[PDB]
Protein backbone atom coordinates (compact mmCIF):
# COMPACT_ATOMS: atom_id res chain seq x y z
CA UNK A 1 0.00 0.00 0.00
CA UNK A 2 1.05 3.81 -0.86
CA UNK A 3 1.23 6.42 2.19
CA UNK A 4 -0.69 9.50 1.55
CA UNK A 5 1.16 12.61 0.47
CA UNK A 6 0.24 14.25 3.86
CA UNK A 7 2.51 11.82 5.64
CA UNK A 8 5.56 12.47 3.59
CA UNK A 9 6.38 15.34 5.65
CA UNK A 10 7.22 13.02 8.73
CA UNK A 11 10.19 11.21 6.49
CA UNK A 12 13.48 12.19 5.88
CA UNK A 13 13.89 12.15 1.83
CA UNK A 14 17.62 11.34 0.67
CA UNK A 15 18.13 11.79 -2.98
CA UNK A 16 21.63 10.02 -4.74
CA UNK A 17 22.94 11.18 -8.41
CA UNK A 18 26.14 9.65 -9.63
CA UNK A 19 26.52 12.85 -12.36
CA UNK A 20 25.18 16.09 -10.73
CA UNK A 21 27.12 18.17 -13.58
CA UNK A 22 24.88 16.71 -16.32
CA UNK A 23 21.79 16.42 -14.27
CA UNK A 24 20.81 18.87 -11.82
CA UNK A 25 17.87 18.63 -9.02
CA UNK A 26 15.97 20.50 -6.67
CA UNK A 27 12.91 19.30 -4.18
CA UNK A 28 9.63 21.23 -4.88
CA UNK A 29 7.62 23.28 -2.72
CA UNK A 30 5.46 19.54 -2.16
CA UNK A 31 8.29 17.18 -0.27
CA UNK A 32 6.92 14.46 -2.72
CA UNK A 33 7.89 15.96 -5.92
CA UNK A 34 11.25 16.62 -7.02
CA UNK A 35 12.76 18.86 -10.33
CA UNK A 36 15.12 17.70 -12.43
CA UNK A 37 17.12 19.92 -14.93
CA UNK A 38 19.87 18.44 -17.69
CA UNK A 39 22.71 21.10 -17.97
CA UNK A 40 25.14 19.80 -21.01
CA UNK A 41 24.99 16.22 -22.77
CA UNK A 42 24.72 13.19 -21.01
CA UNK A 43 23.81 9.93 -19.15
CA UNK A 44 23.30 10.11 -15.42
CA UNK A 45 22.52 6.72 -12.66
CA UNK A 46 19.76 8.32 -10.13
CA UNK A 47 17.89 7.04 -6.82
CA UNK A 48 16.13 7.63 -3.67
CA UNK A 49 16.67 6.67 0.04
CA UNK A 50 13.78 6.86 2.57
CA UNK A 51 14.34 6.51 6.54
CA UNK A 52 12.01 6.88 9.44
CA UNK A 53 13.68 9.67 12.00
CA UNK A 54 12.38 7.42 14.92
CA UNK A 55 13.74 4.66 14.09
CA UNK A 56 16.70 5.37 12.01
CA UNK A 57 14.89 2.52 9.49
CA UNK A 58 15.39 3.06 5.55
CA UNK A 59 14.44 2.09 2.34
CA UNK A 60 15.73 2.31 -1.30
CA UNK A 61 14.44 2.63 -4.91
CA UNK A 62 15.78 0.68 -7.82
CA UNK A 63 18.61 2.43 -9.77
CA UNK A 64 16.63 4.11 -12.35
CA UNK A 65 18.72 6.64 -15.27
CA UNK A 66 18.01 9.78 -17.66
CA UNK A 67 20.13 10.93 -20.72
CA UNK A 68 20.65 14.09 -21.12
CA UNK A 69 20.27 14.75 -25.35
CA UNK A 70 18.20 10.07 -34.20
CA UNK A 71 18.59 11.14 -38.13
CA UNK A 72 20.42 9.23 -41.04
CA UNK A 73 23.31 11.00 -43.03
CA UNK A 74 23.21 10.99 -45.87
CA UNK A 75 19.84 11.28 -46.57
CA UNK A 76 20.48 10.37 -50.47
CA UNK A 77 22.87 8.51 -51.68
CA UNK A 78 24.55 7.60 -55.49
CA UNK A 79 26.44 4.77 -56.21
CA UNK A 80 27.70 2.34 -59.40
CA UNK A 81 27.03 -1.00 -59.08
CA UNK A 82 29.80 -3.09 -57.03
CA UNK A 83 29.84 0.42 -55.08
CA UNK A 84 30.39 -0.35 -51.11
CA UNK A 85 29.48 2.64 -48.24
CA UNK A 86 28.74 2.99 -44.77
CA UNK A 87 25.52 4.75 -43.45
CA UNK A 88 25.93 7.25 -40.57
CA UNK A 89 23.61 8.58 -37.58
CA UNK A 90 22.88 11.38 -35.03
CA UNK A 91 21.43 12.16 -31.59
CA UNK A 92 18.80 9.73 -29.80
CA UNK A 93 20.14 7.53 -27.20
CA UNK A 94 23.49 6.24 -28.62
CA UNK A 95 24.63 4.60 -24.98
CA UNK A 96 20.92 2.64 -24.71
CA UNK A 97 20.06 2.03 -28.11
CA UNK B 1 32.54 -5.86 -24.07
CA UNK B 2 31.66 -8.80 -26.60
CA UNK B 3 31.21 -12.38 -24.53
CA UNK B 4 32.62 -15.05 -26.33
CA UNK B 5 33.10 -19.19 -24.94
CA UNK B 6 36.56 -19.63 -23.51
CA UNK B 7 37.14 -23.14 -25.28
CA UNK B 8 35.80 -20.30 -28.96
CA UNK B 9 37.28 -16.60 -29.32
CA UNK B 10 36.98 -16.72 -33.16
CA UNK B 11 33.22 -15.59 -32.88
CA UNK B 12 31.39 -13.38 -30.06
CA UNK B 13 27.83 -14.78 -28.83
CA UNK B 14 27.00 -11.17 -27.52
CA UNK B 15 28.20 -7.27 -27.26
CA UNK B 16 27.27 -4.67 -25.10
CA UNK B 17 26.01 -1.26 -26.30
CA UNK B 18 29.08 0.91 -25.30
CA UNK B 19 28.91 2.78 -21.65
CA UNK B 20 30.43 6.79 -22.14
CA UNK B 21 32.27 7.54 -19.13
CA UNK B 22 32.90 11.33 -18.48
CA UNK B 23 36.33 12.46 -17.22
CA UNK B 24 36.24 15.56 -15.09
CA UNK B 25 39.23 17.73 -15.36
CA UNK B 26 41.07 18.27 -11.75
CA UNK B 27 42.72 21.89 -10.42
CA UNK B 28 46.48 21.02 -9.78
CA UNK B 29 46.93 22.37 -6.61
CA UNK B 30 47.87 19.64 -4.02
CA UNK B 31 44.80 20.10 -1.32
CA UNK B 32 44.59 18.23 1.85
CA UNK B 33 41.14 16.67 1.28
CA UNK B 34 38.33 14.28 2.95
CA UNK B 35 35.23 13.04 2.27
CA UNK B 36 32.95 11.78 4.75
CA UNK B 37 29.33 10.33 4.75
CA UNK B 38 26.42 12.00 6.18
CA UNK B 39 25.78 11.93 9.92
CA UNK B 40 29.32 10.68 10.39
CA UNK B 41 32.40 11.68 12.82
CA UNK B 42 35.93 11.35 11.86
CA UNK B 43 39.43 10.60 13.50
CA UNK B 44 41.28 12.77 11.74
CA UNK B 45 42.75 14.94 14.07
CA UNK B 46 44.02 12.14 15.84
CA UNK B 47 45.30 10.09 13.01
CA UNK B 48 47.41 13.20 12.02
CA UNK B 49 48.09 14.25 15.49
CA UNK C 1 48.19 32.24 10.15
CA UNK C 2 51.83 32.17 8.95
CA UNK C 3 52.23 28.99 10.11
CA UNK C 4 48.77 27.60 9.34
CA UNK C 5 47.34 25.00 6.80
CA UNK C 6 43.98 24.34 4.79
CA UNK C 7 42.07 21.72 4.00
CA UNK C 8 38.88 20.40 2.17
CA UNK C 9 35.78 17.98 3.60
CA UNK C 10 33.14 16.79 1.04
CA UNK C 11 29.67 15.31 2.67
CA UNK C 12 28.18 12.88 0.42
CA UNK C 13 26.22 9.78 0.21
CA UNK C 14 28.29 6.56 -0.95
CA UNK C 15 27.55 6.36 -4.96
CA UNK C 16 29.57 3.17 -6.16
CA UNK C 17 31.63 0.21 -4.23
CA UNK C 18 35.01 -2.16 -5.89
CA UNK C 19 36.11 -5.22 -3.95
CA UNK C 20 39.65 -5.56 -5.05
CA UNK C 21 42.58 -8.39 -4.10
CA UNK C 22 45.54 -6.90 -1.36
CA UNK C 23 48.29 -7.20 -3.54
CA UNK C 24 47.78 -10.19 -5.34
CA UNK C 25 50.96 -12.72 -6.18
CA UNK C 26 48.58 -14.93 -8.71
CA UNK C 27 45.43 -14.92 -10.18
CA UNK C 28 44.65 -18.45 -8.48
CA UNK C 29 43.91 -19.64 -5.40
CA UNK C 30 45.45 -22.88 -4.30
CA UNK C 31 43.17 -24.98 -1.41
CA UNK C 32 43.87 -24.65 2.31
CA UNK C 33 45.71 -21.23 1.17
CA UNK C 34 43.55 -17.63 1.05
CA UNK C 35 43.56 -14.45 -0.18
CA UNK C 36 42.12 -10.75 1.22
CA UNK C 37 40.36 -8.07 -0.47
CA UNK C 38 39.42 -4.37 0.01
CA UNK C 39 36.35 -2.63 -0.41
CA UNK C 40 36.85 0.63 -1.80
CA UNK C 41 33.58 3.31 -1.50
CA UNK C 42 33.23 5.98 -4.16
CA UNK C 43 31.31 9.12 -4.36
CA UNK C 44 29.73 10.14 -8.03
CA UNK C 45 33.21 11.26 -9.96
CA UNK C 46 35.04 8.36 -8.25
CA UNK C 47 36.87 10.28 -5.09
CA UNK C 48 37.45 7.22 -2.17
CA UNK C 49 35.90 8.10 1.41
CA UNK C 50 38.60 8.60 4.31
CA UNK C 51 36.40 7.34 6.86
CA UNK C 52 33.09 5.07 6.32
CA UNK C 53 31.19 5.23 10.07
CA UNK C 54 29.48 2.77 11.91
CA UNK C 55 27.02 2.63 9.40
CA UNK C 56 28.65 0.90 6.57
CA UNK C 57 28.15 -2.76 7.29
CA UNK C 58 28.94 -5.14 4.83
CA UNK C 59 27.50 -8.43 3.65
CA UNK C 60 28.54 -11.23 0.79
CA UNK C 61 27.78 -14.17 -0.73
CA UNK C 62 29.20 -17.24 -2.62
CA UNK C 63 27.59 -18.72 -5.56
CA UNK C 64 29.29 -22.04 -5.46
CA UNK C 65 29.17 -23.27 -1.72
CA UNK C 66 32.15 -25.01 -0.28
CA UNK C 67 34.59 -24.25 -2.95
CA UNK C 68 35.42 -21.15 -0.51
CA UNK C 69 34.66 -19.81 2.45
CA UNK C 70 34.28 -16.04 3.05
CA UNK C 71 35.20 -13.81 6.59
CA UNK C 72 34.42 -10.26 6.94
CA UNK C 73 36.87 -7.78 8.91
CA UNK C 74 36.03 -4.01 8.90
CA UNK C 75 36.59 -2.97 5.13
CA UNK C 76 38.06 -6.35 4.34
CA UNK C 77 36.97 -9.26 2.99
CA UNK C 78 39.01 -12.84 3.74
CA UNK C 79 38.55 -15.73 1.97
CA UNK C 80 40.11 -19.69 1.89
CA UNK C 81 40.50 -21.99 -0.90
CA UNK C 82 38.39 -25.87 0.13
CA UNK C 83 37.78 -27.21 -3.31
CA UNK C 84 39.15 -26.68 -6.79
CA UNK C 85 36.48 -25.05 -8.79
CA UNK C 86 34.91 -21.61 -10.48
CA UNK C 87 32.60 -19.61 -8.09
CA UNK C 88 31.78 -15.76 -8.05
CA UNK C 89 32.01 -13.76 -4.44
CA UNK C 90 29.23 -11.16 -4.36
CA UNK C 91 29.71 -8.29 -1.62
CA UNK C 92 27.28 -5.52 -1.05
CA UNK C 93 26.62 -2.78 1.52
CA UNK C 94 24.23 -4.13 3.68
CA UNK C 95 21.52 -1.64 4.19
CA UNK C 96 21.51 -0.38 0.65
CA UNK C 97 22.10 -3.25 -1.46
CA UNK C 98 22.36 -1.53 -4.82
CA UNK D 1 33.53 22.90 -5.09
CA UNK D 2 33.69 19.18 -5.14
CA UNK D 3 36.62 19.14 -7.32
CA UNK D 4 38.26 22.51 -5.91
CA UNK D 5 41.84 23.23 -4.01
CA UNK D 6 43.03 25.22 -1.68
CA UNK D 7 46.29 27.30 -1.16
CA UNK D 8 47.72 29.79 0.96
CA UNK D 9 49.72 33.21 -0.13
CA UNK D 10 51.95 34.94 2.39
CA UNK D 11 53.21 38.48 1.94
CA UNK D 12 56.37 39.91 3.83
CA UNK D 13 59.61 41.28 4.03
CA UNK D 14 63.06 39.34 2.94
CA UNK D 15 64.37 38.55 6.69
CA UNK D 16 67.39 36.40 5.54
CA UNK D 17 69.53 35.56 2.62
CA UNK D 18 71.30 32.60 1.78
CA UNK D 19 74.15 31.85 -1.06
CA UNK D 20 74.49 27.92 -1.23
CA UNK D 21 76.51 26.31 -4.28
CA UNK D 22 74.24 24.39 -7.25
CA UNK D 23 75.35 20.78 -6.96
CA UNK D 24 79.19 21.11 -5.93
CA UNK D 25 81.66 17.76 -6.56
CA UNK D 26 84.38 19.26 -4.83
CA UNK D 27 85.12 22.61 -2.03
CA UNK D 28 86.75 23.78 -4.77
CA UNK D 29 87.07 25.79 -8.25
CA UNK D 30 90.45 25.24 -10.60
CA UNK D 31 92.10 27.84 -12.91
CA UNK D 32 90.25 28.43 -15.68
CA UNK D 33 87.08 26.77 -14.32
CA UNK D 34 83.61 27.66 -12.61
CA UNK D 35 81.35 27.17 -10.45
CA UNK D 36 77.55 28.66 -9.43
CA UNK D 37 75.82 29.47 -6.12
CA UNK D 38 71.62 30.18 -5.75
CA UNK D 39 70.67 32.81 -3.57
CA UNK D 40 67.83 32.03 -1.12
CA UNK D 41 65.43 34.58 0.41
CA UNK D 42 63.62 33.73 3.99
CA UNK D 43 61.40 35.00 6.00
CA UNK D 44 61.36 35.29 9.99
CA UNK D 45 60.62 31.32 10.09
CA UNK D 46 63.29 29.98 7.54
CA UNK D 47 60.30 29.74 4.90
CA UNK D 48 61.66 30.55 1.32
CA UNK D 49 60.36 33.28 -1.30
CA UNK E 1 81.72 28.04 17.69
CA UNK E 2 85.60 28.12 18.38
CA UNK E 3 88.31 29.45 16.62
CA UNK E 4 91.60 27.44 15.82
CA UNK E 5 94.36 28.00 13.67
CA UNK E 6 94.63 25.60 10.50
CA UNK E 7 97.97 24.71 11.51
CA UNK E 8 96.79 24.36 15.38
CA UNK E 9 93.92 23.19 16.26
CA UNK E 10 94.79 21.59 20.23
CA UNK E 11 93.39 24.92 21.68
CA UNK E 12 91.13 27.44 20.59
CA UNK E 13 91.97 31.16 20.21
CA UNK E 14 88.33 32.48 20.43
CA UNK E 15 85.02 31.43 21.73
CA UNK E 16 81.25 32.71 20.92
CA UNK E 17 78.81 33.73 23.44
CA UNK E 18 76.20 30.77 22.39
CA UNK E 19 73.36 31.48 19.84
CA UNK E 20 69.81 30.23 20.49
CA UNK E 21 67.46 28.58 17.58
CA UNK E 22 63.85 28.72 18.37
CA UNK E 23 62.48 26.10 16.05
CA UNK E 24 58.46 26.35 15.97
CA UNK E 25 56.19 23.32 14.98
CA UNK E 26 54.38 22.56 11.84
CA UNK E 27 50.97 21.80 11.22
CA UNK E 28 50.95 18.33 9.02
CA UNK E 29 48.49 18.82 6.79
CA UNK E 30 50.09 19.16 2.71
CA UNK E 31 49.07 22.74 1.90
CA UNK E 32 49.94 24.97 -1.53
CA UNK E 33 51.55 27.95 -0.31
CA UNK E 34 53.26 30.84 -1.69
CA UNK E 35 55.30 33.81 0.07
CA UNK E 36 55.70 36.82 -1.68
CA UNK E 37 57.46 39.87 -1.02
CA UNK E 38 55.70 43.66 -0.40
CA UNK E 39 53.60 45.08 -3.56
CA UNK E 40 55.18 42.39 -6.19
CA UNK E 41 53.27 40.29 -9.04
CA UNK E 42 53.27 36.59 -9.18
CA UNK E 43 53.31 34.39 -12.69
CA UNK E 44 51.88 31.04 -10.41
CA UNK E 45 48.63 30.45 -11.98
CA UNK E 46 50.45 30.68 -15.60
CA UNK E 47 53.65 28.76 -14.01
CA UNK E 48 51.01 25.99 -13.03
CA UNK E 49 48.77 25.93 -16.36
Amino acid sequence: QQFDSTQYQYMNIIPHIDNPNVLSMTQSSDSQVFTLKGLDQGLVTLSVTIQNPKTSFSATSKTIQIQVFFRVSPSVLHLVPGGHFQIHWTGGAPIRQ
Amino acid sequence: VWAYSGGDKTKHLFQAASLQINVIPDIPIQTTSLLLPLNTPSSFIVNNH
Amino acid sequence: MDTSKLFKINSKPFSHLELLPINPTSTVIPIGGSMSFAIYLRDDIGEVFTEYGSSAIFSSEVSNTGIISSSIDANVVTIKGIRAGLVTLHVYLKDMPH
